[PDB]
């Protein structure tokens, strides 16, 4: 019980120390194509496990082209941690990411 | 690979380490004693090596975790060597240590500063700094005492300093700092380390000579010859080739790895020891053997013949040798001959373990040891690690097509009724999936089989029209379990014309011979189409050329 | 029955567990059943029921 | 005789690639 | 014999203390035998054995004493002893699960298994489990699972469907609380019946089945449910949660009528019965987030209901149905415009869907609908005409068969016309789902014998 | 295309042993629709449509009591165009179980084929 | 180091908080409030209410039934929070996903009510039956308890009723009443429900 | 999805205190208890957990085997997804005394 | 040479940090190149 606590606090600890904040992240404005690729195979997984859809996939059967609907709305409740080779990351959203 | 069934848990990193023989007796699940694998009648003998305890097998229910050949993941056991044995692989490196010590003060024969100045290098390069380990042999003042343990406590100064100032700083963390450039110096200290230590013939520490010891080429180790100018210090030293069993070896090693225990500890650990371990010399010593799970070690099966066991053929005649020279040895009790066989069972059980284990390294077809089964041909890693036989995928020879997209591929119906994906069941595909349900596996577009949300499967083949319409009626259905509530049926559907397939032609000398084409099922087709346009990529020519389709 | 999606990963006790009073645990009852009449667990709030009526009267 | 929940009811079937039951499941 | 057998015992737990554990295997083989081979242990013998074990039970409770015991536990139609036997028998189990209540989950498993017997041949397995899902009420857990567990299959013997129902029925009487799990067996299997008798729609079989599980369903309820029973009784939550369950799993329950009729019937018991159940279709009806095919099933029983039922208030019904009317012409009103905007009339099917139901109902109670004054009940000669002229052209998008009886009904009540209008329309003259969704009906009439006739209380033939 | 296979019975038996095996059926057990591709003798009709799983011959072995078969198994379904039985040698006596059996695989042009 | 190895084992076996007698009563407190952390599992479904998910999926099955971690059975929980997977103010807040599936992972702190009763510690139960070699007894009217006849004074004598059950009369000669207070000898959780092994002699 | 989830995906149990996935078994249980999955290594054996006061077992922590021995601890085992050669990997490497610690988090 | 950079491992008391393409599919963990070089998280709204 007071060994964890100590445990839990480094955690979080090191978390906070890799987290690069909103304001100080320097890397590309731009969705990689990769990026684009897990976003849209990822969000297709969760529309195919029953998961509330943003937009109105009028006869749409595929959830990679739910989620490729989704994208062009900038609807996908995703978030992409980009890490640096030291272990430290900058969180991006789909929503703010550019996409070609 | 299930979507229904996450894993939360995840491993980070590996550690290497040696099994000691406490540790061993502890987890097993039952001490191998008899060579025989068969009692009569057909049952596994108590105390071999087809034990039911080491896991099910003969449609027996295991008897350590109950269950049957399928559940059961088979269990480790355990060989009593009655004799410790040298560990082949690392017979090497015991070797490097035992004529690098000297027999009397039982310290290594370089001089105590010199190997301090070594364990000093070494652990200020388990952090990231190699520039303070140069600096090191840059602190200096037939040499006293009380002058050279200056020079250990200046240098332990700058040691415990130089890591303390780069651990204040983002240096180096607790755990160390490990690079491919850190890893070239402590490779270079190391080798340097062993070559001093093994170059001393007089002990600097107590100046009396050590008998040299010999090697051939199995794990065995000897005495050696001594020209008269040798004989007149041996004697000098009290003033101011014969064999040398294990045990000896062992006891030599065990004293000069607790007193020389402060350098050891950086020479045997890249990065800082935290789990605080002993460095003992009984790890380079085999006190007892594992005993793999009958899991892995399955009589081979080929038509009607049943192969006896590759593994225990030989492990059977190490029992076999094992039990034979401990009652050898029991019947000396009650007293040469008996002293002559003695000594050759205690050779041929060490060379019964390296047949065990290797081959080239051995004899001079023998049966092939645990290295050979590791690297039979390209290797263990090479054959099923870096390159595996899949499932969900088809071969077939091509055949060319200006009608099809260039990013399409022509598949065989052949192929499409027997290529299914895992279409997870909702309200926005329950119309199409019920269709392929309806149909079946062998109408396309279909159904080979339905994963319900418990876990299960329920096979569609065998199935008439009837059945197939009742569990389409069933596949929206809400789970009544709140343990899978969570969950939905899934489909395994015929492979339709929306879905992906990575075409691949061998010799794959660049990425654009493995592509991602678009499924087009064409009616009456024994053959995969493929347009013009991927001919360059592919370096694919249309006279019999064949390729492989992954779903 | 035993699942990631049914059972957790780790459960770890934050803190060492501190005594509630007789008051204090009826007070709690009381919120807890409250909360959730507002499948299975049904049947553990009708266990639940009898605990608060035994902390308070008779059976 | 398979032994799981369900009920074999013996004339077990061979299918070349996939052994079935004649009922319920398949290996 | 008698005092012999006492020591060989006696002498078999010495001997189990000191690990040989032959004497008792012995014992245990013994009386692990079947009921017909006569070597079995004798109840005398086992007399002794029995009351020897239980004095000290604790003598057993090691690795040793667990084949013994699992041997006692797997003796075959205990229930079938005797008494003095069957006494020992059940103190011995009583002592067992006492100390080590690790043996009832394998206890009752097999009495519940026992609940395809007779409403005899399971007293003592209830009375059993009563008494210690009492003193051990963390088992409800395992054991509901076990309820799962060995449900019989539809294909499976009758005898063994009809008796696992008789105990379940049997269980619910002394331990009201597992309840849930029951019904949704209960309910589990009888849309199975439901569904497949459609599907089908051998079967000889299914009929007897499903009809003589129904006939004991609504017989039990019949009762179970009571206006004594209501006011202070768990009747009243017998009854919610048997409508939650029975609405969702039929809610969503496709294309099949068998079982949607249990709440038919139940229902025409009492008023409050009817009432309450039809507040909760309401209250489904018009709800915003509900499957454009929820809306439409639930207007397909509301109307079906409405018409068939038989213990109803004419008023309570017809009132909420000129409501949902007028529901109606808001509906229209906030939407025809959505008629000349773009899109097409299926924008509107959840429309037609629920005035067909309002429209088949006035079919079937069009005679009630006048007043003493010869007057119209929510004003239906001038609001039918209102709807049939408006915008929507109900009479064109409606059903084939329904549109039909309403226009001749509706024309001799001089309540609205329409033939000049169905003209216009056949001159004028995903899809499909619809069409079907529109032909199915929850409550068309019913087609089996006894619950034929206890519903008739409760129904109007269109005769 | 011809293929031929030798179905010999003295895969088990050596040095004249006694023999639990013969070409035919044994009596009292016999699995169902059997005799659509064998004749009374075990052997198939010459002439007879073959698939994989179809019996090829049929035998009887007193080891295990049992009425067996040898299946054909191969992708290209077959016609039997020649069955030859054959004396067993070994100085005479015992019963001809040997037997050399020839397949007729028709192949039309298939797409794939090379010309 | 002969001690020193061993020394790590008792620890992992003490008893963290033990169960005081107090008020006079006799009976010794049982339910503690103890805070706890979790690593639970997010089902696609609820990715718009997470809160719910935690609660439907993992705490609703844990509630009236013993958790071995805490050392009870957990009788509710309250106050769920889920622990941002971002260090930073809003309610959004985001959880990490697995590589292969849609479901993700994330860590929560909630506080758990449990009944915890260690041995020594007395307690009081309602008599729901009494068999001969046995009696049962229900503590709070829910958890389960039992006294073997060995753990029945000497003194105590069984009567069987030959009308219809028994009952057990203690030294002083009259029938015992419906609460009797008792000893934790053992307590078994292996089992589907919590059954307390009790002790009426020390 | 070809070299793991096509090929030899195994869900299987590691201890999360010793690091293997060759020490976890499934406990065998009593009649009406529950299996759950026990790591050979870590677990005491029952008799020789001796003993300030004197300390009981929670119950909880006490596991049998096949054979019919009881066992004190051993329960900080997880699930984790791995290919299967890993397990006959770790196997071989263990004939030759060779032991693979796997570093599994949480913890 | 499998066994022998395996001693050289175990000698050395090697942690083997699974971040090369080649550990990675030894483990059955995902490759960190491409669209292994960073994690997906999902934003939720509830508290
Ligand atoms: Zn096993
Ligand atoms: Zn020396
Ligand atoms: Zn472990």
């Amino acid at each position: 019980p007071e060994d964890f606590q100590q445990h839990e606090q480094i955690r979080r600890k090191t978390l906070k120390e890799k987290a690069i904040p909103k304001d100080q992240r320097a890397t590309t404005p731009y969705m990689t194509k990769y990026e684009r690729a897990r976003i849209l195979g990822t969000r297709a997984l969760q529309i195919s496990m029953n998961a509330p859809v943003f937009v109105d996939l009028e006869g749409e059967t595929d959830p990679l082209r739910i989620a490729m609907k989704e994208l062009a709305e900038k609807k996908i409740p995703l978030v992409i941690r980009r890490y640096l080779p030291d272990g430290s990351f900058e969180d991006w959203s789909v929503e703010e990411l550019i996409v070609d | 690979m299930d979507i229904s069934k996450p894993v939360g848990s995840e491993i980070t990193s590996v550690d290497f380490g040696i099994l000691t023989a406490k540790e061993i007796r502890n987890l097993s699940a039952k001490q191998i004693t008899n060579p025989t694998v068969l009692d009569n009648l057909g049952h596994p003998v108590s105390g071999g090596l087809y034990d039911l305890a080491l896991g099910a097998f003969l449609r027996n229910l295991c008897s350590t975790c109950g269950l049957d050949e399928k559940f059961c993941p088979g269990h480790q056991g355990h060989i009593e060597l009655p004799v410790p044995c040298y560990n082949p692989l690392f017979f090497n490196q015991l070797y490097i240590y035992l004529r690098a010590s000297c027999l009397f003060c039982h310290h290594f024969r370089l001089k105590s500063v010199e190997v301090h100045r070594y364990a000093c290098k070494l652990r200020l390069l388990q952090y990231g700094l190699i520039d303070e380990s140069y600096k090191l042999d840059e602190i200096t003042l037939d040499i006293s005492s009380t002058l050279l343990n200056e020079l250990k406590s200046k240098r332990s100064e700058y040691v415990d300093m130089a890591i303390a100032k780069a651990l204040s700083d983002g240096r180096t963390t607790e755990r160390g700092s490990f690079t491919a450039t850190v890893n070239d110096e402590r490779k270079k200290l190391v080798h340097e380390f062993h070559k001093k230590l093994l170059s001393r013939g007089k002990c600097d520490n107590c100046g009396m000579f050590s008998p040299k010891f010999r090697k051939d080429g199995f794990t065995k180790i000897f005495e050696t010859a001594l020209n008269e100018k040798q004989i007149t210090n041996n004697r000098v030293k009290g003033f101011i080739s014969t064999y040398i069993l294990s045990t000896e070896v062992k006891n030599i090693l065990d004293t000069v790895f607790r007193k020389e225990q402060c350098v050891l500890q950086y020479v045997f650990h890249s990065r800082p020891n935290l789990s605080r371990k002993l460095v003992k010399a009984d790890s380079f010593f085999m006190d007892v053997l594992v005993v793999p799970p009958t899991r892995f070690r399955l009589p081979s099966k080929l038509g009607e013949e049943v192969h006896e066991n590759s593994q225990n053929q030989l492990l059977s005649k190490v029992l076999t040798t094992s039990l034979l020279i401990r009652d050898l040895n029991d019947d000396l009790s009650k007293l040469r001959v008996i002293f002559s066989r003695l000594m050759n069972a205690f050779v041929t059980i060490q060379n019964d373990v390296n047949a065990f284990i290797d081959s080239t390294k051995a004899q001079g077809v023998p049966i092939p040891g645990v290295k050979q089964a590791l690297e039979k041909k390209e290797g263990l890693f090479r054959k099923h690690m870096m390159g595996k036989r899949v499932n969900y995928a088809a071969r077939s020879v091509i055949s060319p097509d200006p009608n099809i997209e260039t990013n399409e591929i022509g598949v065989p119906p052949v192929f499409a009724v027997k290529l299914t994906y895992p279409e997870p069941v909702t309200a926005y595909n329950i119309a199409e999936l019920r269709q392929a349900v309806i149909n079946g596996p062998d109408k396309w577009p279909g159904a080979t089989q339905i994963q319900n949300e418990d876990g299960s499967l329920v096979s569609l083949i065998g199935m008439s029209v009837e059945q197939r319409k009742a569990l389409a009626n069933q596949l929206l259905t809400p789970s009544s379990n709140v343990s899978t509530h969570t969950l939905n049926k899934k489909v395994y559907r015929h492979i339709k014309n929306r879905d992906v397939v990575l075409m691949n032609r061998q010799p794959t000398l660049h990425k654009a011979s493995m592509m991602g084409h678009k499924v087009r099922v064409l009616p009456n087709e024994k053959t995969l189409r493929l347009h013009y346009a991927n001919t360059g990529a592919y370096n694919a020519d249309f006279d019999g050329d064949e390729m492989n389709m992954h779903f | 029955t035993a699942t990631t999606l049914n059972t957790p990963v780790v459960i770890h006790a934050t803190q060492l567990p501190q005594h509630v009073s007789t008051d204090e645990v009826l007070q709690f009852l009381e919120s807890f059943i409250d909360e959730k009449e507002n499948t299975n667990l049904s049947s553990s709030i009708s266990q639940l029921k009898r605990i608060q009526r035994d902390f308070k009267g008779l059976p | 005789i398979c032994g799981t929940d369900n009920c074999p009811s013996r004339l077990w079937r061979i299918i070349d690639g996939r052994r079935t039951c004649q009922y319920g499941h398949v290996m | 014999s008698a005092a012999m057998y006492s020591r060989f015992v006696k002498s078999a737990l010495d001997d189990l203390d000191k690990n040989d554990s032959t004497q008792i295997g012995i014992i245990a083989n013994q009386v692990a035998l079947p009921s017909k081979n006569p070597e079995r242990i004798n109840d005398k013998n086992l007399n002794i054995l029995l009351d020897i074990l239980s004095s000290n039970i604790n003598r057993i409770e090691s690795s040793r004493g667990t084949f013994l015991i699992q041997s006692i536990i797997n003796f075959e139609k205990w229930w079938e002893l005797p008494p003095h036997t069957l006494s020992k028998y059940i103190y011995f189990i009583k002592i067992l699960c006492s100390s080590i209540p690790k043996w009832w989950q394998d206890v009752s498993m097999i009495l519940v298994s026992c609940f395809i017997l007779p409403i005899k041949q399971t007293v003592c397995h209830h009375d059993m489990l009563k008494y210690f899902l009492r003193m051990i009420p963390s088992s409800m857990g395992f054991i509901d699972t076990y309820l799962a567990k060995f449900f019989p299959n539809k294909n499976d013997t009758r005898r063994k469907l009809v008796n696992y129902t008789s105990n379940l029925l049997k269980l619910r009487g002394y331990c009201s609380e597992l309840g849930f799990q029951i019904w949704s067996l209960l309910i589990e299997k009888i849309i199975s019946i439901d569904v497949e008798l459609q599907n089908e729609l051998g079967i000889k079989e299914l009929s007897t089945k499903l009809d003589s599980i129904l006939t004991l369903v609504s017989t039990h309820v019949e009762e179970q449910v009571t206006p004594e029973s209501l006011e202070s009784g768990e009747g009243v939550g017998v009854f919610n949660t048997l409508t939650t369950l029975f609405k969702t799993h039929v809610l969503p329950t496709y294309y099949t009528r068998s079982i949607q009729y249990i709440m038919f019937h139940v229902s025409q018991q009492q008023l409050e019965l009817m009432d309450s159940f039809l507040v909760t279709l309401i209250d489904i009806s018009f709800a915003v987030n509900e499957a454009a095919e929820k809306k439409i099933k639930s207007l397909q029983y509301l109307g079906s209901y409405i018409a068939r039922a038989k213990k109803l208030s004419r008023t309570q019904i017809i009132f909420v149905a000129s409501y949902l009317t007028s529901w109606l012409n808001r509906y229209v009103i906030e939407r025809e415009e959505e008629v000349d905007q773009r899109g097409g009339m299926e924008r509107f099917k959840h429309f037609y869907a629920a005035f067909q139901a309002l429209c088949y109902i006035f079919c079937f109670r069009h005679n009630i609908f006048r007043d003493t004054d010869g007057n119209w009940e929510c004003e239906l000669d001038k609001f039918f005409q209102r709807m049939v002229i408006s915008k929507f052209n109900p009479l064109k998008f409606c059903n084939e068969n329904v549109m039909l009886m309403f226009a001749r009904i509706a024309q001799q009540e001089s309540v609205a016309y329409c033939f000049s209008i169905i003209e216009n329309n056949n001159n004028e003259r995903t899809r499909q789902q619809f069409i079907d969704l529109q032909s199915y009906f929850p409550y068309d009439p019913l087609f089996l014998k006894n619950y034929k006739i206890l519903m008739k209380e409760y129904y109007i033939e269109w005769s | 295309m011809y293929k031929t296979e030798k179905v010999d019975l003295a895969l088990n038996r050596n040095r004249g042993d006694p023999i639990t095996q013969h070409f035919g059926f044994g009596n009292d057990e016999w699995p169902k629709e059997w005799l659509e591709k064998l004749d009374e003798d075990g052997l198939p009709y010459i002439g007879t449509y073959v698939e994989e799983g179809d019996p090829i011959c049929a035998y009887f072995d007193d080891t295990l009591n049992k009425t067996k078969i040898k299946t054909y198994h191969s992708s290209e379904p077959a016609y039997i165009e020649e069955v030859n039985l054959i004396g067993d040698e070994s100085n005479k006596f015992q019963e001809l179980q040997t037997v050399s059996i020839k397949y007729r695989i028709r192949r039309t042009p298939q797409i794939g084929d090379k010309f | 180091n002969e001690n020193r190895e061993t020394a790590r084992f008792i620890k992992k076996h003490k008893k963290q908080v033990t169960n005081p007698i107090d008020e006079k009563n006799g009976t010794s407190n049982c339910i503690v409030r103890v805070p706890i952390a979790l690593y639970v599992s997010l089902a696609p479904m609820y990715l718009e209410n997470p809160l719910q998910g935690v609660m439907k999926q993992h705490l609703n099955p844990l509630v009236m039934k013993y958790n071995n971690k805490v050392g009870g059975v957990v009788l509710g929980y309250e106050g769920l929070k889920i622990l941002d997977a971002d260090p930073l103010d809003t309610s959004e807040k985001l959880i990490k996903i697995t590589p292969d599936t849609p479901f993700g992972f994330t860590w929560c702190h909630v506080n758990l009510y449990v009944w915890q009763p260690q041995v020594g510690d007395v307690l009081e139960g309602y008599i729901f039956i009494q068999s001969a070699s046995h009696i049962g007894l229900l503590i709070h009217d829910a958890f389960n308890a039992s006294i073997k006849k060995n753990n029945i004074p000497v003194d105590w004598t069984f009567v069987h009723n030959d009308v219809e059950l028994g009952h057990w009369v203690d030294s002083n000669g009259e029938p015992i009443d419906g609460k009797l207070r008792f000893t934790v000898r053992n307590v078994h959780t292996t089992g589907r429900v919590v059954s307390v092994d009790g002790t009426l002699i020390s | 999805d070809r070299l793991l989830n096509s090929s030899d995906y195994t869900q299987a149990s590691v201890c999360r205190e010793c690091g293997s996935i060759l020490t976890t078994q499934q406990s065998v249980p009593r009649i009406g208890s529950i299996s759950t999955v026990c790591c050979r290594r870590c677990s005491m054996r029952f008799e020789d957990a001796k003993k300030g006061e004197k300390i009981f077992i929670d119950d909880s922590q006490i596991w049998e085997d096949g054979q019919g021995n009881k066992f004190v601890g051993g329960n900080e085992t997880t699930t984790v997804a791995i290919p299967f050669v890993l397990k006959y990997l770790d196997s071989e490497l263990s004939a030759m005394g060779i032991r693979l610690r796997y570093n599994v988090e949480p913890k | 040479t499998t066994c022998q950079f395996l001693t050289k491992a175990v000698l050395d008391n090697e942690r083997e940090q699974l971040d090369s393409p080649s550990a990675r599919i030894v483990v059955g963990k995902l490759n960190n190149v491409g669209t292994g070089s960073f994690d997906v998280l999902a934003k939720v709204p509830n508290a």
